[PDB]
């Protein structure tokens, strides 16, 4: 309250402040499920070149 | 960089005039209320309760 | 249509003549009024920057616009109340009906 | 239902100071004086 | 798409070809997770509806807080109590808990 009123008193009352109090944030990444692979078993591994 | 400080600096000094204007507009209603309360209150005697 | 202004009624005055009730009606109408809004409050960091730093940095360079805004809101709220205390309590008791 | 502050972007309704059945009994209040007593209950006891 | 928010347990029916929620001001609300066929809505992780009541600070510097709009439950999981400071871990448990 008292930084987001800018000041180092406060008065009686009930203040709505804002959100200073951060929070660690992990990191996450989705996909969907790995299909359709291509040819280069049989373009790699062919029989003749 | 001044139209970034000019345009920054405009609308402060318009919200601060809409701002004034419509404080204005509500102490002309209480300087109206006023105006009357003198008249009927003490240039008279009001009827009118509370 | 040309809009009507009400029915035409001529008044039959004369310097000798009077017109007297001889009965009357007791009408009961009724009178609405708006006394309070609904206390809207808008928490102008997550409205404009919903959770991403980099544009409440950014925001922090523009200064008080959004501490006011909240302030105007919070001026709003509070004549809600008043409007509502002062058309409503008016009255320094609490009585009751007997039975 | 049965979090709504941070569902929306950050608007909410604060609820009125006083409630409903609060200015049922205001009124009810009114009422009763002005049945009970007339114009006096205003102006004093 | 990219955000940030906390993931939780949904309620709603997402059609079989339908991926991505949507609130009215085109902002992510839920999603369809890409390899489980769940539906994880999306709530942003900021708290601004918080308001300090105080008395004076001349007269003491004891203060109360209030949530907006939760159950005394879900607070120590609102405004995240575990990754706070202890301090703030008062205002979030306790016995003077009023609802
Ligand atoms: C004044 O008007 C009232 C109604 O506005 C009259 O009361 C009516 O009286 C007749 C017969 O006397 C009844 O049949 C009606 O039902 C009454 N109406 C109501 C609403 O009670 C009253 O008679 C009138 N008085 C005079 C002197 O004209
Ligand atoms: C994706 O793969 C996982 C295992 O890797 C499986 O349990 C799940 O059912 C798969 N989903 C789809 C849509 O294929
Ligand atoms: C070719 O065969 C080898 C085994 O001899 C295998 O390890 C490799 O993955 C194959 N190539 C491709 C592209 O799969
Ligand atoms: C809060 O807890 C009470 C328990 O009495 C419950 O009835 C109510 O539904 C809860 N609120 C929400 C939003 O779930």
């Amino acid at each position: 309250t008292k930084c987001t009123l800018k000041s180092f008193t406060v008065e009686k009352g009930i203040y709505q402040t804002s959100n200073f109090r951060v929070q660690p944030t992990e990191s996450i990444v989705r996909f969907p499920n790995i299909t359709n692979l291509c040819p280069f078993g049989e373009v790699f591994n062919a029989t003749r070149f | 960089q001044i139209d970034r400080l000019i345009t920054g600096r405009l609308q402060s000094l318009q919200t601060y005039v809409t701002q004034q204007l419509i404080r204005a507009a509500e102490i002309r209603a209480s300087a109206n209320l006023a105006a009357t309360k003198m008249s009927e209150c003490v240039l008279g005697q009001s009827k009118r309760v509370d | 249509y040309t809009m009507s202004l009400g029915a035409e009624n001529s008044v039959a005055y004369s310097n000798n003549s009077i017109a007297i009730p001889t009965n009357f009606t007791i009408s009961v109408t009724t009178e609405i009024l708006p006394v309070s809004m609904t206390k809207t409050s808008v928490d102008c960091t997550m409205y404009i920057c919903g959770d991403s730093t980099e544009c409440s940095n950014l925001l922090l360079q523009y200064g008080s616009f959004c501490t006011q805004l909240n302030r105007a809101l919070t001026g709003i709220a509070v004549e809600q109340d008043k409007n509502t205390q002062e058309v409503f309590a008016q009255v320094k008791q609490i009585y009751k009906t007997p039975p | 239902i049965a979090i709504c502050a941070q569902k929306f972007n950050g608007l909410t309704v604060l609820p009125p100071l006083l409630t409903d059945e609060m200015i049922a009994q205001y009124t009810s209040a009114l009422l009763a004086g002005t049945i009970t007593s007339g114009w006096t209950f205003g102006a004093g006891a | 798409l990219t955000g940030t928010g906390v993931l939780t347990e949904s309620n709603k029916k997402f059609l079989p070809f339908q991926q991505f929620g949507r609130d009215i001001a085109d902002t992510t609300d839920a999603v369809r997770d890409p390899q489980t066929l769940e539906i994880l809505d999306i709530t942003p992780c900021s708290f601004g509806g918080v308001s300090v009541i105080t008395p004076g600070t001349n007269t003491s510097n004891q203060v109360a807080v209030l949530y907006q709009d939760v159950n005394c439950t879900e607070v120590p999981v609102a405004i995240h109590a575990d990754q706070l400071t202890p301090t703030w871990r008062v205002y979030s448990t306790g016995s003077n808990v009023f609802q």
